[PDB]
């Protein structure tokens, strides 16, 4: 459907998926956790009663009105986790994630408030510029012809090296600043 | 190809040269006097003391006066008997209107 | 058996009850596979410039710069005066105006009738 | 309010919920023992694992990252990306 | 009198002094939070010698104090008005608002933007109590606009998530809709009364007075979340705890029942504004309580029962009874405060978990919150002699002793109930039974700021519906000859709706798995209303907006 | 103070305090808190600057327009006199202004003075405000933005055809 | 009126004598002084005008905006240096020479006694806005406004001229004060007909009016930012000023030829505050917002009450001092993005706290927020055209809803949400911006304190 490795789902994964849906619209309708418990050890009675099914078409369809019967039995509001989306902290904290980069434009009266720090960011840095021109020269030799196929990158390989289009990873925001 | 074109100048930073840059200008001692010129002359001179020419002007438009005027012809006319307020604004004997 | 989910305008139909999400043949995975190869080119194109140190700006995107050109300037020189745009320029551009045109005339009339009859209570109406 | 995460936290209480289930043994479990290959679980037992680390840590892992992990470590190697542990 | 316009004035301009302080500032702050919940203390102590003398002889005011314009016959001067309406609600806003903040002080610790938090819920104060003193309606419109602001600005506090931006963004939607009627109001009373001024709008007593309170009725739909322009009060949940609990619930959402209390003597000479208010309030009381039947967000349950209350407020109202309402709002402040308090007690004790359905467990884990929400919850239902009884049982007793629309008796009886049923549906699923929260227990509450805050709103909703209407003097005479199935009425009803409640949360423990019913899945999903108006209204704008609007006339023909 | 002809207020009756229960109210100890705290150091204040007022007593005065000659007199196209009416006109136009503003002040003190009897007591002043509105409102009600002395001559003037009109057909 | 051409004029020798560093500086330095001095025509009159000369003269309509001229000239000088300083110097001092002289033209367009030389200047400030818009204008792309200028010039300002040259024969004078009182009815004729288009679709495109609009999403956006805050703030009020001298002489048939026009604003409001909500150009939105509220402005002048005379001026002011801070804004964004994409450089409060302070203040004030003087002005203008007709609060509303919707989500869209990832030069605020932003809106929040110098010669 719209993954970023695969391009597809595979009937594994759709069926994986829709078990977990399934567990969780049903804690959804099952409050209680015995009664969930229940019902959730019935449900799995039901998931593995086709679970050696040989025929893919056949397990195509199965899995077909498997979605209808999810559907049809669906909770309207079922229960997201507050930092999940569409839950009620969901995103919350990213008026507070400020990037990197502004502590580049402070002050050099509040650059010298924190010595230790910014005489580390400077090597943090000089890291992250000593290895760009090497993982770009790495990206362009290994990248097939065409561009790359997938949206996953390679690893580091030599040692000494970083693994490439790493900054923004490393230094990404804290999820509570 | 294309011409002979001098490329793109990239933005300038002006806290890069000077961090305490207030963005009026480049030079520094120009910056900080433009800074003081504009701060003074905006805001100790147009603002403040304008809000102070503001706030005393004679009688904006006679609207005080007006109000003083009305608080002696209304004793001029409660105390007379007379309505306070006739319904011509005109001496209806001073106008000839057209016969028919 | 069970009602069947009607799609809408404002109401998409979803991905597991799509048919054709459920296509195993090998054009789809053609099709599936160009446009993972056009998303992670486009992907790779982004964030070569993204994690770049020595680039401190802005990732202009032309997709972005493309929209913006196609809600703003190629409205006129595509334009063809034909039935429907003409029809469409006529109901939406001079109908409203006339309707309300009537409206306020029609209640305009109404009421300067009842001041020159006496009817409407303009007693206390001093500030206009 | 609100306790830091510890690998050596993490670490015991994903152990703690996989020592309370009735598919894995408590003597054979280990820091990387695979789902399918060394304890001998489903996919579908996978997804309920899975399924009870979201009920004990409190938010959701997605499926896409779901569909991979395949040992206690990937779990707490995991949630040690997601909750910036060990600063 | 000296004393009275002088405290008046006090509490006012003691309000506005930490905005002072906090604009003219240059160190960090030696706990600013604790400077304005001191200052707000100090301004209810100040604000209480004019309520005393007040009930000691009925002084009423008006100070006019700063002539401001004239525009040729409206002279528009800063003037207050101190009714009885100003002396009852300015102590109880500032009780509550100081229980808030001492609320906000444990609640919103962690929040870096503190000093902003406290600085936009005193500004939230301060507009509220210019809204419910203004002595003309530009003056209530400046206190209008500025609580719809500070809504906007408090809904959207944790302004990088989006659905934040568009709860608020929503609720100045709604609200603007209710300006229109208001501003519809100030026009009729500017053209054919030639004032904005209450007293003159009294004194001259029109008669064909149906368009500006047709007016003022969609004013209080806007404002105080009525039927076609409710949504925006459960929406606007998604803003932190002591804002739905201070500006949400108790002190910003009656102020179109405010707006409609306000202007009593042109609703009690216009029988249709009566029976608008009446059906409209009738109608608001049926959907959002039975919308609140079934939902599982407790912030969206304890607002559904505020907007319930609005209703009731806006039917007891409509049965020309409006000192009975301002009493109810007087009462409501204090229970429904103390319930968004003790449900984000339970929130953050619980590591920022809102949905009930994983929770339970709290009766003895967390004692003074349970303590507290059931004396909220009994006060919301009507038990016999907590606060909300001394109102809201007289609402039913000249509800049913009065010529009334029966149709609308039979939907605030029928919302009676559904009050009882979501208040033990709250105390079932998040007091009672075994836990459903995760496994790492973190539950405190052992803050003398937590403690003493749901303390002080406690004793009100014990003891402030007594002292209250035992310190009011009579404006109606009440109602007290009724048959005792009449009499009986409200309690009967409330201890059926606890019933039926029982009966459908004992159902739950049963192990069967029903298909979801219609009306399961329309009370579910809100009436259906916020699904399909805000898809539909914003789609047939925005194209309209862009196809004929922008690209068609105003760039090609035109 | 004021002029009280202009702005009347009618003798005040206070009723005398009656304590009939043995419970001292807060409300006369806060009183003499008042008067002692707040009242006392206010008036020495304001006694110090009235004294300082008495130390350079100088005045100013009401400005006084004599009547020119109105615009009834005055010939047709020529400024220099209608001119002179228009001023006298538009001074006229907002002292009338600031009469209603009086009216409108009276009403509104009488119906707050008299509170809940303000229908009853307040006959009077509300019969003074309709005479005064009829009168603004025969005056100066629909000139314009663009109002004149000769836009209020001649809606006089179509006032009076009206009044002479409706005199002749009930004779 | 020659104590403030004089000093304006004189600013011509300040600014090709002054040192290469210092002549923004000096401009601003003396540009202040004069808008110190400029509150010397608050010597206002409740009957008479302030009347200094034959040639010049001033109400309390020409007034405020005289004050707002000459207070937006130092404020265009710090908010034009910054993208001005690569240029050359000479030509950076033919940039200050032609806002010193728009602002001479425009401070004897208000005081013209009489209405041809209140045509001359009002067509002599089309120049140098034109030179400044098209010599600093950044890029210039026009295929479509030249065919638009001609049209202005047709169906405008010609018969414009032709109609006060008409006058000038007929009564013997354009003196306003002489036709004060000279001035006969104009009756209903189709001659008297063609005379009111003349008089009045001139003003009706500097307003602009809805459909006549098309100039103004185009000549803001390819402007420097002084020219379009002297567009927002004072040219667009020369056709609101000109329909309150010009509407004296088109006297009754106003009355009934009011009627298209006043469909076209209370209608067309509705339509572009909503075209306000469909706009990826912030630059374009503010324009459309301008065009949102002359609407009123037209409306009011049409209705020619006084509280709509009172209101129209009030908003004129307002939207003057809130539309140039807005567009302020958009620049202040702009010289750090390089784009004028609203959706490009999102979660700005983020980043910029004081100044996404002043995004709140000029959308309180966009939105008309009580107690400001756009709420005074919306505010006296919906009750005179509730005076005029009692169905058109709806169409007051609607359009009070939506000027508040697309108000808040230009600050929702560029203050709030997720920052911009790929965007890394936002740099904190210089001081310069957030005084800009100070003397665009302290300006218009001490005027709340006293309305009454801004509401028009029959306050
Ligand atoms: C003539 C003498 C007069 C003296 C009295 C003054 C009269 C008014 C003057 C202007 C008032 C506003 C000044 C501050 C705002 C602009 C600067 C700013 O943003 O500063 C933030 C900053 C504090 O924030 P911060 O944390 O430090 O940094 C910013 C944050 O990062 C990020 O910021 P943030 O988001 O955390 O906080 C921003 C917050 C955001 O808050 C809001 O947006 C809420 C506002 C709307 C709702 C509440 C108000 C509703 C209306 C009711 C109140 C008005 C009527 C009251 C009367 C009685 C009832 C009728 O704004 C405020 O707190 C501003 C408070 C005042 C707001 C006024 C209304 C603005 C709304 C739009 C117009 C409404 C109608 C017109 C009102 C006109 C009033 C006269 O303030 C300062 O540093 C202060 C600077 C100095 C201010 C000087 C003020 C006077 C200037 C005039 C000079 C000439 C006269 C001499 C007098 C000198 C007196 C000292
Ligand atoms: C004008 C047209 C051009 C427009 C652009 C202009 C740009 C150039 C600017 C030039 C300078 C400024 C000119 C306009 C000045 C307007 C201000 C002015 O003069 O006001 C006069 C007004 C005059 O008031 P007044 O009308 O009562 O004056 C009485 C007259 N005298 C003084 C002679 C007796 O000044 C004041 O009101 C000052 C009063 C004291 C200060 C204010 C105290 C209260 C303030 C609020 C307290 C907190 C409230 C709660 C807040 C809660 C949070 C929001
Ligand atoms: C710490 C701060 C306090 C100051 C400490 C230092 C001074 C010590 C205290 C003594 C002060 C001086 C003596 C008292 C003050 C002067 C009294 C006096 O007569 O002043 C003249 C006048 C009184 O008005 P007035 O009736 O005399 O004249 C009005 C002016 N005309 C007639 C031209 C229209 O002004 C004031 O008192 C100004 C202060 C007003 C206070 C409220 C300001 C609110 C501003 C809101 C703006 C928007 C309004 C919108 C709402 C309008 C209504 C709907
Ligand atoms: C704007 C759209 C209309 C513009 C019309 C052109 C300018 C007219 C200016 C006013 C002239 C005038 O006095 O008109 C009355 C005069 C009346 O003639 P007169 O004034 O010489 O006649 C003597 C007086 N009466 C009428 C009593 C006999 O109108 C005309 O002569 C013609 C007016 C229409 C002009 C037609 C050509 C232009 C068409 C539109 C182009 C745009
Ligand atoms: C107020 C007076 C409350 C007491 C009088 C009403 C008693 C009553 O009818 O209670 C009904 C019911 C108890 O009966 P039930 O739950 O069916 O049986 C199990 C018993 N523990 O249920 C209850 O007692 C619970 C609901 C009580 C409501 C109290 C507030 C009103
Ligand atoms: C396009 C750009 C965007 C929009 C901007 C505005 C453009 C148009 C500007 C003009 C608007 C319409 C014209 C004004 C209408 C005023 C009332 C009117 O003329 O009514 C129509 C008229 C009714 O007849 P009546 O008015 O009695 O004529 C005798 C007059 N003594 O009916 C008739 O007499 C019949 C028709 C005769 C032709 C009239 C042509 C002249 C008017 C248009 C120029």
């Amino acid at each position: 459907a719209f993954l970023p490795s695969a391009a597809y789902l595979t009937h594994q994964q759709k069926v994986l998926q829709l078990y977990k849906r399934a567990l969780r619209h049903l804690e959804s309708r099952c409050v209680h956790r015995d009664k969930y418990r229940y019902f959730a050890c019935l449900l799995r009675a039901r998931f593995d009663e086709h679970k050696n099914e040989k025929d893919m078409v056949k397990a195509t369809q199965l899995l077909r009105e498997a979605e209808k019967e999810f559907w049809h039995g669906q909770h309207p509001q079922p229960y997201i986790f507050p930092e999940s989306p569409g839950g009620t902290s969901y995103e919350r904290y990213e008026c507070y994630k400020v990037p990197e980069w502004c502590l580049d434009d402070w002050h050099p009266s509040e650059k010298a408030m924190y010595p230790d720090y910014f005489a580390k960011r400077e090597q943090w840095k000089k890291l992250r510029r000593e290895s760009w021109e090497r993982e770009v020269k790495q990206l362009q030799e290994e990248t097939p012809v065409g561009g790359p196929r997938t949206e996953a990158l390679p690893p580091a390989r030599k040692q000494g090296d970083l693994p490439p289009l790493w900054w923004h990873i490393v230094t990404r925001p804290r999820e509570r600043p | 190809l294309r011409w002979q074109e001098d490329p793109e100048p990239e933005d300038e930073n002006l806290y890069e040269k000077n961090p305490d840059s207030h963005g009026y200008d480049k030079d520094p001692a120009v910056d900080v006097w433009n800074m003081r010129v504009v701060f003074f002359f905006g805001f100790s001179i147009v603002l403040v003391l304008g809000s102070t020419f503001v706030a005393y002007l004679p009688d904006y438009r006679m609207q005080e006066w007006a109000r003083r005027e009305a608080e002696r012809l209304v004793k001029y006319r409660e105390a007379h008997g007379l309505p306070l307020m006739e319904s011509n604004c005109f001496d209806p004997s001073k106008i000839q209107l057209p016969e028919d | 058996s069970f009602p069947k989910y009607e799609p809408s305008r404002l109401a998409s139909l979803p991905t597991t009850l799509d048919p054709a999400e459920y296509d195993i043949s090998s054009e789809t995975r053609k099709a599936q596979a160009e446009r993972l190869a056009i998303r992670s080119r486009l992907k790779r194109e982004y964030q070569l410039q993204y994690n770049d140190p020595s680039r401190r700006g802005v990732v202009e995107d032309p997709a972005l710069i493309r929209w913006t050109c196609a809600r703003s300037a190629n409205v006129y020189p595509n334009f063809r005066p034909n039935t429907k745009t003409s029809l469409l320029g006529a109901l939406f551009g001079i109908g409203p105006l006339i309707f309300w045109y009537y409206v306020f005339k029609t209640d305009r009339d109404r009421k300067e009738k009842l001041i020159q009859e006496g009817k409407l209570d303009r007693t206390f109406n001093i500030s206009y | 309010d609100a306790p830091p995460l510890t690998l050596e936290g993490i670490k015991d209480r994903v152990l703690y919920v996989l020592k309370l289930y009735d598919k894995i043994d408590p003597e054979k479990l280990s820091v990387n023992s695979h789902f399918m290959k060394d304890l001998g679980l489903d996919s579908l037992d996978q997804v309920e694992i899975i399924m009870a680390m979201e009920d004990e840590f409190g938010f959701e892992i997605p499926d896409i990252d779901a569909e991979k992990l395949m040992c206690p470590q990937e779990i707490v190697d995991y949630i040690a990306d997601k909750k910036d542990v060990y600063e | 009198m000296n004393l009275f316009s002088s405290l008046t004035l006090v509490t006012l301009i003691l309000l506005t002094m930490p905005i002072a302080a906090i604009n003219f500032n240059t160190h960090k702050f030696t706990n600013y939070p604790l400077y304005v919940k001191t200052t707000i203390s100090c301004a209810f102590i100040t604000s209480m010698i004019p309520t005393m003398m007040f009930i000691h002889t009925g002084q009423e005011m008006i100070i006019s104090n700063w002539h401001w314009l004239t525009i040729q016959t409206l002279k528009l001067s800063l003037s207050f008005k101190m009714d009885f309406f100003s002396m009852m609600f300015v102590p109880v806003a500032l009780f509550v608002t100081w229980s808030i903040m001492e609320f906000s002080m444990w609640y919103m610790h962690s929040d870096p933007n503190i000093n902003q938090f406290f600085k936009y819920l005193l500004l939230f104060l301060i507009t509220m109590l210019i809204l419910v003193t203004a002595n003309n309606l530009f003056q209530l419109f400046i206190g209008w606009e500025g609580v719809g602001i500070m809504s906007f600005l408090l809904i959207g506090w944790w302004y990088g998530r989006t659905d934040a931006n568009t709860a608020a963004l929503q609720a100045i939607l709604y609200n603007r809709i209710g300006d229109i009627g208001f501003i519809l109001a100030m026009a009729w009373f500017l053209i054919n009364l030639n004032t904005w001024d209450l007293q003159q709008i009294f004194m001259l007593n029109p008669n064909d007075s149906n368009l500006p309170l047709m007016g003022l009725i969609l004013a209080a739909t806007g404002k105080s979340a009525q039927f076609g322009l409710h949504p925006w009060l459960p929406s606007a949940m998604e803003g932190p705890t002591p804002v739905s609990a201070l500006l949400h619930s108790s002190t910003m959402v009656v102020a179109g029942i405010f707006l409609l209390i306000r202007f009593y003597p042109l609703t009690e000479n216009n029988k249709f504004g009566q029976s608008i208010m009446l059906c409209l309030g009738a109608m608001t009381t049926l959907f959002t309580a039975m919308c609140a039947l079934t939902q599982n967000d407790i912030k969206k349950i304890i607002a559904f029962s505020t907007s319930s209350q609005l209703g009731l407020m806006m039917v007891t109202i409509g049965i020309n009874q409006p000192h009975l309402a301002f009493l109810h709002i007087c009462t409501h402040a204090f229970f429904k405060a103390m319930l968004f308090m003790c449900s984000g007690s339970i929130i953050h004790s619980l590591n920022d978990e809102q949905d009930i359905r994983k929770m339970g467990g709290l009766f003895k884990a967390m004692p003074f919150t349970t303590t507290a929400l059931i004396i909220g919850s009994l006060a919301l239902t009507g038990m016999p002699f907590l606060t909300g009884f001394y109102s809201k049982d007289l609402i039913i007793e000249s509800a049913n002793t009065s010529y009334t629309n029966a149709w609308a008796l039979l939907m605030t009886l029928v919302a009676t109930s559904f009050t009882a049923i979501y208040s033990t549906r709250i105390i079932f699923f998040a007091l009672l039974g075994q836990p459903r929260f995760p496994t790492l227990i973190n539950i405190n509450e052992n803050n003398p700021f937590l403690i003493n805050s749901i303390k002080r709103l406690l004793i009100g909703s014990l003891f402030a519906g007594f002292i209250i209407s035992n310190n009011i003097p009579p404006m109606t005479i009440p109602q007290m000859t009724m048959p005792h199935y009449l009499k009986m009425t409200a309690l009967t009803v409330t201890i059926l709706g606890f019933i039926l409640a029982l009966e459908i949360s004992n159902t739950t423990h049963y192990l069967k798995f029903n298909y979801p019913s219609n009306t399961f899945k329309f009370s579910n999903l809100l009436g259906y209303y916020p699904t399909i108006m805000h898809r539909l209204t914003p789609y047939m704008n925005l194209t309209m907006s862009q196809k004929s609007a922008s690209s068609l006339l105003d760039l090609i023909w035109l | 103070s004021w002029d009280k002809d202009v702005y009347p207020e009618p003798p005040r009756r206070t009723p005398a305090p009656s304590p009939q229960t043995s419970l001292p109210n807060p409300i006369t100890y806060l009183t003499k808190a008042f008067d002692l705290l707040v009242d006392r150091p206010v008036t020495l204040v304001r006694e110090f600057i009235e004294r300082q007022h008495a130390k350079n007593k100088y005045y100013y005065y009401h400005r006084e327009f004599r009547r020119v000659p109105d615009i009834t007199e005055c010939h047709e196209k020529d400024v220099l006199c209608m001119f002179e009416a228009e001023m006298q006109w538009k001074r006229d136009y907002k002292v009338d202004q600031e009469i209603v503003n009086i009216i409108q002040e009276r009403l509104k003190a009488c119906q707050q003075r008299e509170g809940e009897s303000h229908r009853q007591n307040c006959a009077k002043e509300l019969q003074q405000f309709t005479q005064v509105v009829k009168a603004y409102q025969d005056r100066y009600h629909d000139l314009g933005a663009h109002y004149s002395a000769r836009k209020c001559l001649a809606k006089q003037k179509q006032r009076m055809l009206a009044e002479r009109k409706a005199t002749k057909e009930a004779a | 009126m020659l104590k403030y051409i004089i000093p304006t004029m004189m600013l011509m020798p300040l600014t090709w004598l002054s040192k290469n560093s210092m002549i923004w500086i000096n401009t601003t330095l003396h540009s202040l002084l004069i808008s110190l001095t400029s509150l010397l025509l608050l010597n206002q009159f409740g009957d008479n005008s302030l009347n200094f000369s034959l040639t010049f003269f001033s109400d309390s309509l020409s007034t405020p905006l005289l004050i707002l001229t000459m207070w937006l000239l130092p404020l265009m000088l710090m908010a034009s240096q910054h993208h001005l300083s690569k240029e050359n110097l000479a030509r950076k001092k033919l940039f200050i020479s032609m806002l010193i002289l728009l602002q001479l033209f425009l401070i004897m367009t208000f005081t013209a006694t009489e209405l041809i030389f209140f045509y001359i200047m009002f067509e002599a400030t089309l120049v140098p806005t034109l030179i400044i818009i098209t010599r600093w204008g950044n890029q210039t792309e026009r295929l479509n406004a030249g065919l638009y200028f001609l049209f202005y010039t047709l169906a405008g300002s010609l018969p414009l001229l032709v109609a006060l040259i008409y006058i000038q024969n007929t009564m013997g004078s354009l003196n306003f004060l002489i036709l004060q009182y000279w001035v006969q009815p104009m009756p209903n004729s189709w001659s008297n007909t063609f005379m009111w288009l003349a008089c009045m679709m001139a003003f009706m495109v500097k307003m602009p009016l809805y459909g006549l609009h098309l100039w103004l999403p185009k000549a803001h956006v390819e402007a420097p930012i002084a020219g379009s805050m002297v567009l927002a703030a004072i040219l667009l009020k020369l056709g609101g000023y000109g329909m309150m001298r010009i509407t004296l002489l088109l006297n009754p048939i106003t009355d009934f030829m009011a009627y298209p026009f006043i469909m076209l604003s209370l209608w067309g409001m509705i339509m572009t505050s909503s075209i306000c909500l469909r706009q990826t150009d912030l630059k374009s939105l503010i324009a459309y917002s301008s065009v949102s509220h002359m609407a009123l402005v037209i409306v009011a002048i049409l209705i020619q009450t006084p509280w709509s005379y009172m209101g129209a001026t009030a908003l004129m002011i307002a939207h003057g001092l809130t539309s140039s801070m807005l567009f302020c804004l958009a620049n202040s964004n702009y010289e750090r993005v390089h784009s004028r994409t609203m959706i490009l450089a999102r979660g700005l409060q983020t980043l910029l706290p004081l100044m996404a302070a002043w995004w709140l203040l000029a959308s309180l004030t966009n939105l008309a927020l009580p107690p400001s003087i756009n709420l005074i002005g919306e505010l006296f203008v919906v009750m005179s055209t509730f005076s005029w007709s009692n169905i058109t609060i709806i169409l007051m509303g609607l359009n009070m809803v939506i000027t508040a919707l697309y108000s808040l989500y230009m600050l929702i869209t560029t203050q709030r949400g997720k920052h911009t990832h790929h965007i890394n030069n936002i740099l904190p605020s210089f001081t310069r911006e957030n005084a800009l932003m100070s003397l665009h809106m302290l300006p218009l929040l001490l005027l709340s304190l006293n309305p009454k110098i801004i509401l028009g010669p029959l306050y």
